């Protein structure tokens, strides 16, 4: 999905908030902030309702605006909400009522996400890679800055996962796939407009071709 | 235009999910709070720094964390959610490694603890990937000319740690004065350990 979350490369963008080593606090500035991971885990590990990857697109499928003004943690508070409503857990009613007030969601899928790909290659450490030039709705886990890009396979996983584009979805027909860790030249990514080495993008198979 | 829907705050938001899951029986006793613990108490970088340590002291276990991260990782039985496949990444005299996950905020938890702020924004998003170098300098980390900066972004399952180069005037330290000077910046790239 071609969203605002696909921030690898966008410029415009200040100082990142840290200096190296600096006091970052208590892993929760909030007494809530606990809450979207521990629920997502139960909906995950207890209910079986979604899995992580749908969690991730549910966050993606927020509203452009209400993403990029919306803290981290807070997202995650509103995707989990989304999921719980959209596998008929919860409703919207009963998260508003006990919220006192609006309760806004992530928008709903535009896309019934696509099945691991039936041809695929297993690649080897030291080939070269293209990305495939494809463009998914869905979720998929290819940054935009590396889709039709030529790389160097530095690894193949020992194991294997259900493709995101799938299970995101929360389909039947994710199958399993290893990733590969693709390395790209920083000029393969960005030309002159760079001041990079190089780029290791972790890619499943089905997201790839021989170069 | 363009402005923010109407929304509750957002602590009364949090609340109310956990109140209307909890309230039909779907969070355990207990549950949330036991994640709290894990998530404050466990997960820690102090257990990514004792991994470096031991790979700085003990050249077998530097090649075992290098080539099965996760069995090196499983020795010490700090495999968990998040990281559950690990790969360290080597600095060398020539190459500097940082990790990123450009797309949300994937981090090997259980070694490095739960992603600090910084590393979840939009700043680092957007641009550790295509200007690592002056990402670094601004934020306190001069990478010499001479050195590859190598961004890896995580983007499926597998779950980083760096293992930075041991910096001179370490010699013969202990494990545990070694695991002092490796930061939790220093385990995400962005860092490099500090001699006093
Ligand atoms: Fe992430
Ligand atoms: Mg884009
Ligand atoms: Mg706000
Ligand atoms: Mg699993
Ligand atoms: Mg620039
Ligand atoms: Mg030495
Ligand atoms: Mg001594």
């Amino acid at each position: 999905m071609d969203g605002v979350h696909d921030l690898a490369g966008v410029q415009g963008f200040g100082k990142v908030p840290h200096t190296v080593n600096a006091d970052i606090g208590p892993t929760f500035h909030a007494e809530w902030e606990h809450l979207p991971y521990s629920l997502m885990f139960a909906g995950v590990a207890e209910l079986g309702a979604f899995s992580v990857d749908e969690v991730r697109y549910v966050v993606e499928r927020m509203e452009p605006r209400h993403y990029m003004m919306t803290p981290y943690y807070e997202r995650y508070v509103i995707g989990v909400a989304t999921l719980m409503v959209e596998k008929g857990i919860l409703t919207q009613d009963e998260l508003e009522s006990l919220a006192g007030g609006p309760f806004p969601l992530s928008r709903p899928s535009e896309s019934e996400g696509r099945p691991a790909p039936v041809e695929t290659t297993t690649f080897e450490v030291g080939q070269r890679v293209r990305v495939r030039d494809e463009y998914v709705p869905g979720h998929i886990r290819m940054p935009a800055y590396c889709r039709g890009r030529v790389g160097t396979i530095s690894h193949r996983t020992t194991e294997k996962w259900p493709f995101p584009d799938a299970i995101g979805h929360g389909r039947n027909d994710a199958g399993e796939e290893p990733t590969y860790h693709v390395k790209f030249a920083a000029e393969e990514l960005f030309g002159s407009d760079t001041d990079g080495g190089s780029v290791v993008v972790d890619l499943f198979e089905g997201y790839l071709e021989p170069a | 235009e363009n402005a923010a829907p109407a929304q509750a705050p957002v602590s009364d938001r949090a609340w109310a999910l956990f109140r209307a899951l909890d309230g039909k029986g779907l969070v355990p006793d207990g549950y949330v709070e036991g994640w709290k613990k894990t998530f404050e108490e466990d997960f820690s970088p102090r257990r990514g720094a004792e991994l470096v340590a031991r790979a700085w002291t003990d050249p077998e276990f530097r090649q075992l964390l290098l080539t099965d991260g996760t069995a090196a990782v499983a020795q010490y039985g700090y495999l968990g959610p998040q990281g559950e496949y690990i790969v360290a990444v080597e600095d060398t005299p020539t190459l500097k490694n940082v990790i990123v996950c450009s797309l949300c905020s994937c981090t090997a938890w259980p070694i490095l603890g739960l992603p600090p702020t910084w590393y979840k924004s939009f700043e680092y998003r957007a641009r550790v990937v295509r200007e690592p170098r002056k990402v670094l300098s601004e934020m306190g980390t001069e990478i010499a000319s001479d050195i590859e900066i190598r961004v890896y972004d995580t983007t499926a399952e597998t779950r980083y740690m760096v293992l930075p180069q041991r910096p001179a005037g370490t010699e013969g330290w202990s494990q545990e004065q070694l695991q002092e000077i490796v930061t939790k910046d220093c385990l995400i790239g962005v860092a490099i350990p500090q001699v006093p």
